[PDB]
RNA sequence: UGUCGGCUCAUCACAUCCUGGGGCUGAAGCCGGUCCCAAGGGUAUGGCUGUUCGCCAUUUAAAGUGGUACGCGAGCUGGGUUUAGAACGUCGUGAGACAGUUCGGUCCCUAUCUGCCGUGGACGUUUGAGAUUUGAGAGGGGCUGCUCCUAGUACGAGAGGACCGGAGUGGACGAACCUCUGGUGUUCCGGUUGUCACGCCAGUGGCAUUGCCGGGUAGCUAUGUUCGGAAAAGAUAACCGCUGAAAGCAUCUAAGCGGGAAACUUGCCUCAAGAUGAGAUCUCACUGGGAACUUGAUUCCCCUGAAGGGCCGUCGAAGACUACGACGUUGAUAGGCUGGGUGUGUAAGCGUUGUGAGGCGUUGAGCUAACCAGUACUAAUUGCCCGUGAGGCUUGACCA
RNA sequence: CUUGUCGGGUAAGUUCCGACCUGCACGAAUGGCGUAACGAUGGCGGCGCUGUCUCCACCCGAGACUCAGUGAAAUUGAAA
RNA sequence: AGGUGGUCGGGUAGAGAAUACCAAGGCGCUUGAGAGAACUCGGGUGAAGGAACUAGGCAAAAUGGCACCGUAACUUCGGG
RNA sequence: AACCCACUCCCGUUGAAAAGGUAGGGGAUGACUUGUGGAUCGGAGUGAAAGGCUAAUCAAGCUCGGAGAUAGCUGGUUCUC
RNA sequence: AGGGGAGUGAAAUAGAACCUGAAACCGUAUGCGUACAAGCAGUGGGAGCCUACUUGUUAGGUGACUGCGUACCUUUUGUAU
């Protein structure tokens, strides 16, 4: 669970080093983000040459929980910390590569692309 | 709440409650028949009971593990000489209680605590 | 916070009514008809037609 | 509605289905209910059927029970309850068992939820504490303010304050039945059930269903 | 809870072999990604178990993609397709979890030989 | 009669911010504008500032306007303001002043009455008792996004894009629960530092915040799990009618017959006959004498006190005390005992290896709270007290 | 007037730092402008740390509650 | 639970008259017993976040010893 | 550290206490702290200056006198027709 | 400690906290009223019950039910306030 203050690093290529939560979307007084969910980040760490800048407001979504997710048997997948990934204005990544492992809650429509990409599904 | 909680409190520490019941067990033993106050009577039995069940069997590690349940040398040598050998075919319930009134200073419930064949 | 007026003799004479005492249970023994409280070892230390203290 | 059964709280478990599921659940024990006494509009107004289970031993039943056990030749057990009953006909000394449901089949429990003794209006209300810090003075979890000023000048009646939260009755609606074990007495229901261990449970078809 | 225990020992047929914690293990995990169906291995060492009959579990951890993952197993779910051991590990403790501030070489289990 | 703002907790209006129902539109569709009906439920988080406001950043279906001593200090705070100290600018010869700035600056009260939230005692309900009940009445609840199918269809040159109907999955809120995931677990098991003691060695114990820590059973618990808001019926609001004259036409209206909303009455949940209008049903118990009258719902004496209730005891996922629930030898109510389970993690002693710390074996050992099952070993006595002796009169209808 | 205007710091800064000069109403021993070291001194910003907070949960002692003993206080026209 | 001048002052650890466990010596503080509600006081642990709290990091958490390596602007040449 | 002090929070506010306590805080060879004895006082003393202190009393101590100061101001003022 | 008798005394309820022994205040006994009823507690009317003797056109005690009815002083233009 990922509330407004976070921070957590960030599994692309797109500059970015840690960024920091600022809102949580989707629902009024909605209070935590877990994996899949789409968030709002300021950028707090940078490349000298990435593709996106220090104090830089954009979308992510959160790939990554120290929390973890449960599974229908009850069985639970925990990470060593939170990640997430950066996209545009249409929903797409903004890089090109992702490291690290990711979860199949992300299997969905909207984000199947940066599945493809991950070098381990969990 | 205390819902399927055993043991009472008796307004003390923890290590005051356990120093309190390691006396009254070792004048117990001693004894054979003493005078307390009816709630720390019925604490009591679980803690004097379990040490005469082990009293049954004699040999250098029970007697060490009594020695530091009782850090007493004559209890531990009232049981497994007396104490032990009394209650070999008796299958639990070695101390009886008896209620008998109440203190005059503060209107306290007491009651007896005996062995149940002392040989007097 | 203290009254804004004193109580009349009827209003605390009501709060009282239910500050009358009980009674105890008694019961006899009956190898010796001595007085005991119910469940109790006697003042003399029978319980259940037996001595058990012999003072 | 209108018909249930009588049975004790055994405790939660779980059910593994085949394709990895697992499904938490509540075991009902209902020992078959037998019919004690039959009411009709005729002769009581309403129209219910009144139910008994378990066994009492001989010195707990008085004898005006005694005497109404007897007349249905069906012996005496813990507790009576009343179905209402709409269009069911029952005789004296009939019996239910877990046979009328089966898998699927959505149900109510009502129960007597555990007793937390007396409650504060944090734990009771879900009312949100003040200050811990910040110069605060010995009033962490009070309930703040009550009412107003001189309008109206009273507290409403209503007002959410601290007091046993209760051992009540509850209803949960729209449980599903996991299955029906009928050489066990036992019912398998999917979810919690209100109450503890060997408490008393009705069971009955669920009132809303539909959806 | 006599006929409880009797609920939950119908569902206990599975063979489960025996492991201890700080084993390196390596589970079969059945994945459906649609109609197809597959087995996935997760490998790592045992940090923690836990015996409940029915409701038994046990908790590996390993090192994929230079991040740490560690996963909770319901040990009798069907989910769990098989399990063996790969190298059992020589520790005095129960719960391994100090571990979790281990990273590298600080992280290795003694090997129990015999 | 303590004056701003914040916190906590609210309650009402409607001049409605969202959701619901409509008319007109300079309403193609998707979006809108304006007015009418509607108060059921909802109705942001932050940066700055003492701020209420305001401006910004990012949300949301929406971030309503007001009354309540500009609600609320015998509920909290004390940043602002308005005591005493000190300083700046300005004014005054000066003491000093400023409704101009600046740094510092004690917030008392054990609740009598009304009120409210819980929980009992007494009496009554017309003989008394055990149990199950009907429902006059009252409370709770009532929110909403997105996605997909209808359908790239209606509409439109295209761009774009529906009504009506159906399915799924969320946010916030509430209830219950502890199977799972975790927290706690000074009552269980280990490691270890200093010191004192048990004659000494080994082994243990006290104290050091539980000395410091690592785990953890039951119970409790959320951040974990399950469920909920309905559909439907009725009477209506605005609005849309049918037939229809007064008034040869027209006209929803004057007679008559309709459709119609989260509002109202039910439907869902809980309490409920002190509902003194004290209701209903099943079963149980009690079937002796005299005396005085002020001569009948009268008083007194002897005898006889049932059904049942309580006291008392062993207790409880029930509990402030109560009450409620189970049991009291014809007994598993509590403790113990015996098995198991769970947790911890290979005890002590002995034997080997080493100069020794230590290692290895016996050994997954030893110990193990609240859990499961069985077992009268211990404790629930062999008793007392309440509660009576067939239940008034009048009128009517059936029997005899 | 005023949260002056420009720049920096923040996603967002009526406070802060650097400037401009239109000084309502600075200014040279009621000293002017600087200054290393020092301060239980005022303002602002970071790292670590956290029950301060989202949002509270469990546990331990002392009260509160019950029983026995002793036994106040402010207040008060009278109260169905 | 306040205040009150001077003298003596052991052991094991320790720099120590600090601190901890003891000696000689002294004491258990003149109401007790229960039960284990809300709430108040003094504490322990805490998932995932980590100042979002607030007038303000108030309070709490954190750091903490000895030896060695290493240490900036600025400076009144001592320092820092 | 002792000793002298009193910066912060909380408790206490009918207190254990008419100014304390627990936890943190400052100075600690000096313009230091402290015992005993002595000197200065009421328009007077003393003051590293707060109008502070001078026996729980200070923009002029306490005590007894002038003295029953004065009070165009509050309060009260007693049986019957 | 305190009492119950017995004695002294004209009288101990003149008994040493000692003449008389009021009121506030606190009790025991008897009679009537009071557990569906709303407020300055009284008063106009008024049934029933109890007691006494003249046995009811009487005296004493209670007061179901009912009509009216917001204390006193001071100060004020004006107070249940
Ligand atoms: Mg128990
Ligand atoms: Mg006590
Ligand atoms: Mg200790
Ligand atoms: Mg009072
Ligand atoms: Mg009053
Ligand atoms: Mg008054
Ligand atoms: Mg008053
Ligand atoms: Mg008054
Ligand atoms: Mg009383
Ligand atoms: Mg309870
Ligand atoms: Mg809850
Ligand atoms: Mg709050
Ligand atoms: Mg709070
Ligand atoms: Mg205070
Ligand atoms: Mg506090
Ligand atoms: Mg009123
Ligand atoms: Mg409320
Ligand atoms: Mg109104
Ligand atoms: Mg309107
Ligand atoms: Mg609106
Ligand atoms: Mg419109
Ligand atoms: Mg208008
Ligand atoms: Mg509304
Ligand atoms: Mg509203
Ligand atoms: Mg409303
Ligand atoms: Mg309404
Ligand atoms: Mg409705
Ligand atoms: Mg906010
Ligand atoms: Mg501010
Ligand atoms: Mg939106
Ligand atoms: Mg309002
Ligand atoms: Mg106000
Ligand atoms: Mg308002
Ligand atoms: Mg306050
Ligand atoms: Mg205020
Ligand atoms: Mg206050
Ligand atoms: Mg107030
Ligand atoms: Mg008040
Ligand atoms: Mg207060
Ligand atoms: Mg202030
Ligand atoms: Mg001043
Ligand atoms: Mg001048
Ligand atoms: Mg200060
Ligand atoms: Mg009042
Ligand atoms: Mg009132
Ligand atoms: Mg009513
Ligand atoms: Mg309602
Ligand atoms: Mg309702
Ligand atoms: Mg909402
Ligand atoms: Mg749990
Ligand atoms: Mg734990
Ligand atoms: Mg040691
Ligand atoms: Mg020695
Ligand atoms: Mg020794
Ligand atoms: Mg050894
Ligand atoms: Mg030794
Ligand atoms: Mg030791
Ligand atoms: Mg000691
Ligand atoms: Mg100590
Ligand atoms: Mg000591
Ligand atoms: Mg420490
Ligand atoms: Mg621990
Ligand atoms: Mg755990
Ligand atoms: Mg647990
Ligand atoms: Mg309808
Ligand atoms: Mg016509
Ligand atoms: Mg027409
Ligand atoms: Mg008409
Ligand atoms: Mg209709
Ligand atoms: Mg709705
Ligand atoms: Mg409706
Ligand atoms: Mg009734
Ligand atoms: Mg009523
Ligand atoms: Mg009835
Ligand atoms: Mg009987
Ligand atoms: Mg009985
Ligand atoms: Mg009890
Ligand atoms: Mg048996
Ligand atoms: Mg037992
Ligand atoms: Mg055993
Ligand atoms: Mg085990
Ligand atoms: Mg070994
Ligand atoms: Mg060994
Ligand atoms: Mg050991
Ligand atoms: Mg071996
Ligand atoms: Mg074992
Ligand atoms: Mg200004
Ligand atoms: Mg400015
Ligand atoms: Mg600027
Ligand atoms: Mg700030
Ligand atoms: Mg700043
Ligand atoms: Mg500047
Ligand atoms: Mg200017
Ligand atoms: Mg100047
Ligand atoms: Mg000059
Ligand atoms: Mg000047
Ligand atoms: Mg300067
Ligand atoms: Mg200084
Ligand atoms: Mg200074
Ligand atoms: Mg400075
Ligand atoms: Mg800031
Ligand atoms: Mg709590
Ligand atoms: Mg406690
Ligand atoms: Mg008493
Ligand atoms: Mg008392
Ligand atoms: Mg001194
Ligand atoms: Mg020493
Ligand atoms: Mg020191
Ligand atoms: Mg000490
Ligand atoms: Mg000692
Ligand atoms: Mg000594
Ligand atoms: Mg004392
Ligand atoms: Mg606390
Ligand atoms: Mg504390
Ligand atoms: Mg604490
Ligand atoms: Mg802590
Ligand atoms: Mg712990
Ligand atoms: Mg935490
Ligand atoms: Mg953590
Ligand atoms: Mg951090
Ligand atoms: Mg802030
Ligand atoms: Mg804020
Ligand atoms: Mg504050
Ligand atoms: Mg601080
Ligand atoms: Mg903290
Ligand atoms: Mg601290
Ligand atoms: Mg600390
Ligand atoms: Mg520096
Ligand atoms: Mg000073
Ligand atoms: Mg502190
Ligand atoms: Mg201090
Ligand atoms: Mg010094
Ligand atoms: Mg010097
Ligand atoms: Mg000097
Ligand atoms: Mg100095
Ligand atoms: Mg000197
Ligand atoms: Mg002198
Ligand atoms: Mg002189
Ligand atoms: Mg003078
Ligand atoms: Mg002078
Ligand atoms: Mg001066
Ligand atoms: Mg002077
Ligand atoms: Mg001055
Ligand atoms: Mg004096
Ligand atoms: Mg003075
Ligand atoms: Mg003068
Ligand atoms: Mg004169
Ligand atoms: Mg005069
Ligand atoms: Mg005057
Ligand atoms: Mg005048
Ligand atoms: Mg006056
Ligand atoms: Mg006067
Ligand atoms: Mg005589
Ligand atoms: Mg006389
Ligand atoms: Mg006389
Ligand atoms: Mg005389
Ligand atoms: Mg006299
Ligand atoms: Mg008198
Ligand atoms: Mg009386
Ligand atoms: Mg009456
Ligand atoms: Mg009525
Ligand atoms: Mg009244
Ligand atoms: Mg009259
Ligand atoms: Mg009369
Ligand atoms: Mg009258
Ligand atoms: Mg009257
Ligand atoms: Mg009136
Ligand atoms: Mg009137
Ligand atoms: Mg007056
Ligand atoms: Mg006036
Ligand atoms: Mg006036
Ligand atoms: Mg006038
Ligand atoms: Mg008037
Ligand atoms: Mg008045």
């Amino acid at each position: 669970m990922i509330q407004t203050q976070s921070m957590l690093d960030v599994a692309d290529n797109s500059g970015a080093r840690r960024v920091m939560c600022i809102k949580v979307l989707g629902g009024s007084h909605r209070r935590y983000a877990g994996i899949g969910d789409i968030i709002k980040v300021t950028v707090k760490e940078a490349i000298p040459r990435g593709k996106v800048k220090k104090g830089q407001v954009m979308t992510a979504v959160v790939v990554r929980t120290k929390h973890g997710v449960r599974r229908t048997d009850g069985s639970i997948i925990r990470f060593d910390g939170n990640a997430a990934v950066l996209l545009n204005n249409k929903q797409e990544p903004i890089g090109t590569r992702i490291f690290g492992p990711v979860t199949r809650e992300l299997r969905t429509e909207k984000f199947m692309k940066i599945v493809s990409l991950a070098p381990e599904v969990l | 709440m205390r819902h399927r909680k055993s043991g009472r409190h008796l307004s003390r520490t923890s290590a005051h409650r356990k120093a309190m019941f390691q006396n009254m067990a070792v004048s117990l033993f001693e004894h054979e028949l003493i005078k307390t106050t009816l709630p720390k009577a019925k604490e009591l039995r679980r803690v004097a009971e379990p040490l005469i069940t082990l009293a049954k069997e004699d040999s250098v590690a029970n007697r060490r593990l009594a020695f530091d349940r009782t850090r007493s040398k004559a209890a531990v040598g009232k049981l497994f000489n007396d104490l032990g050998k009394r209650y070999a075919n008796r299958p639990g319930g070695y101390l009886r209680i008896l209620k008998c009134g109440f203190r005059a200073g503060d209107n306290a419930p007491m009651a007896y605590v005996e062995l149940v064949d002392r040989p007097v | 916070a203290v009254q804004q007026n004193k109580k009349s003799r009827s209003a605390r004479d009501m709060r009282r009514s239910h500050d009358a005492l009980e009674s105890n249970a008694l019961s006899v023994e009956k190898s010796t008809g001595e007085v005991h409280l119910r469940h109790h070892v006697s003042p003399d230390g029978f319980y259940r037609g037996r001595k058990v203290v012999d003072k | 509605m209108t018909i249930g059964v009588v049975g004790r709280k055994c405790g939660m478990t779980r059910i593994f289905t085949e394709e990895g599921v697992s499904i938490p659940v509540t075991v009902i024990e209902v020992e078959p209910n037998r019919v004690t006494q039959f009411k009709t509009e005729e002769t009581d107004g309403y129209r219910a059927v009144q139910v008994t289970a378990g066994e009492r031993r001989a010195s707990r039943v008085t004898k005006a029970q005694a005497g109404h056990f007897a007349k249905a030749n069906v012996a005496a057990g813990r507790g009576v309850w009343e179905f209402r009953l709409g269009e069911e006909q029952y005789a004296a000394g009939d019996q239910i068992t877990v046979d009328l449901f089966q898998a699927g089949q959505m149900v109510d429990v009502t129960g007597e939820s555990k007793g937390k003794g007396f409650a504060g209006t944090i734990k009771r209300w879900n009312f949100r504490g003040q200050d811990n810090t910040h110069g605060n003075s010995v009033s962490h979890r009070v309930p703040g303010s009550i009412g107003q000023c001189q309008t109206p000048g009273r507290v409403f009646k209503g007002k959410k304050m601290s007091g046993h939260l209760g051992a009540e009755r509850v209803t949960v609606q729209s449980l599903e039945i996991v299955r029906v074990d009928a050489e066990r007495n036992l019912l398998l229901v999917k979810g919690a059930v209100p109450g503890a261990t060997g408490g008393d449970v009705i069971v009955r078809p669920a009132a809303k269903a539909r959806g | 809870n006599k006929i409880i225990q009797q609920i939950e020992a119908e569902q206990m047929n599975k063979e489960i072999p025996a492991f201890a914690p700080g084993d390196t293990v390596i589970v079969q995990v059945k994945v459906k990604e649609g109609d197809r169906q597959r087995l996935q291995a997760f490998e790592g060492v045992v940090i923690a178990k836990r015996n409940r009959g029915l409701n038994s579990a046990f908790t590996v951890r390993k090192i994929s993609n230079g991040v740490g993952v560690e996963r909770t197993f319901q040990t009798y779910s069907p989910i769990v397709d098989s399990l063996s051991v790969k190298r059992r590990g020589d520790v005095r403790k129960a719960k391994l979890y100090y571990l979790r501030a281990l990273s590298g070489k600080a992280a290795r289990i003694k090997e129990k030989l015999v």
